[PDB]
């Protein structure tokens, strides 16, 4: 809840700005998030989490049709209740 | 979005915003380049090279000179000191 | 004149050549020592880089990138790795003897590494005020080892090492309020005696 300044580097998470746009790097944990001026989240993520990380950005497999596997595990046709 | 999704695949595209009549928003002094290095040579920096072999990233940056100093582009002649 | 020796005693301390312990907890990458200083050719650029090391703990693995003879040999996680072999391989040498990684690089340069945190670079009589960095200038004068990159002596070391970070846009470390008790030993006077 405490507002901190920026940059910031605690716990292996460097919270920097790159190219006028904000970045949150976690290379120890395997991810690089960022946001632009308009607001457009982006998540670059390593191959260590292949057919793993299940969430709102889907699993990191090769296929693109099966990547709505709900928190139970259910291939749903709807992109919304997922 | 379509620009970046092709860039990530290993094939970048160039100058598409010249005629598209839409440039992404950025603060004053900078506008949207394409494939600028992340290791922006700023003012209070150490002149070291060939450690930043990182990949190339899109985003807005300063003009050819006009080094960065605290979130604004300022001319290289007026580089301050710090104490 | 004898052969001087930097060190990194623990997670966040530094012992200069001439002899000056000081406190600098950082989390970016920092120039431990180099030769490209002012008006010189710039042969070697030993660097050091820590992650999660502002508060010492079982975290804080160090990374070390040493840049001599157009090379890039670096080390972390126990082993040494060559990302770019250097030209004159004759001077190169690696002596994995005991708990250490002794590592020569020339007639007047050597490095030691205890596989965990310590960095003890040894230089010879050759230089004598040709270097600078977090280890100082190697001149014998013991109270000018805080000459920052902007060519002035500072009094507070936490503003010194912030001058020597490579990435000029990462986070500069915070001026900690001074006290004899660190975080865990703060208001835990029982434990502060068992450690003493
Ligand atoms: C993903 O996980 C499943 C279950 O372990 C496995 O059968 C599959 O080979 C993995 N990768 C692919 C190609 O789906
Ligand atoms: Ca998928
Ligand atoms: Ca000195």
């Amino acid at each position: 809840d405490q507002r901190v300044s920026m940059p910031y580097a605690s716990k292996g998470l460097y919270l920097e700005t790159e190219a006028g746009y904000y970045k949150l790097s976690g290379e120890a944990y395997g991810f690089v998030a960022r946001i632009d001026g308009s607001g457009n989240f982006q998540v670059l993520l390593s191959d260590r989490y292949f057919n793993k990380t299940c969430g709102l950005c889907g699993n990191f497999n090769i296929f693109a049709e099966d990547d709505f596997m709900t928190q139970e595990g259910t291939l749903t046709s709807d992109p919304y209740d997922f | 979005e379509y620009a970046r999704t092709c860039a990530q695949e290993g094939m970048v595209l160039y100058g598409w915003t010249d005629h598209s009549a839409c440039s992404p928003v950025c603060p004053a002094g900078m506008e949207y380049r394409q494939c600028v290095s992340p290791c922006a040579r700023t003012c209070q920096s150490l002149h070291i090279n060939e450690m930043c072999q990182e990949r190339c990233v899109d985003g807005c940056s300063c003009p050819e000179g006009q080094l960065l100093d605290e979130g604004l582009c300022v001319e290289s002649t007026e580089c301050p000191c710090v104490h | 004149v004898c052969d001087a020796t930097c060190s990194t005693i623990g997670m966040a301390h530094y012992l200069t050549f001439d002899g000056l312990k000081y406190l600098f907890p950082g989390e970016c990458q920092y120039v431990l020592v180099q030769d490209y200083c002012g008006s010189n050719p710039g042969t070697f650029r030993i660097l050091v880089g820590n992650k999660g090391c502002s508060h010492p703990s079982v975290k804080c693995k160090k990374r070390v990138t040493i840049l001599v003879e157009g090379g890039e040999i670096e080390l972390f996680d126990g082993e040494v790795n060559v990302k770019r072999p250097m030209k004159d391989e004759t001077h190169f040498e690696v002596v994995e003897s005991g708990r250490y990684i002794i590592l020569l690089l020339g007639k007047a340069l050597s490095v030691v590494w205890d596989r965990h945190l310590s960095i003890s670079v040894v230089l010879k009589q050759t230089y004598q005020e040709k270097v600078c960095g977090l280890c100082g200038n190697f001149d014998g004068i013991q109270n000018n080892d805080l000459t920052s990159s902007n060519l002035q002596v500072e009094e507070d070391p936490v503003d010194f090492g912030n001058s020597w970070k490579v990435s000029s846009q990462c986070a500069d470390t915070r001026k900690v309020p001074l006290d004899s008790s660190p975080a865990t030993c703060h208001n835990n006077i029982m434990k502060q005696t068992m450690v003493d």
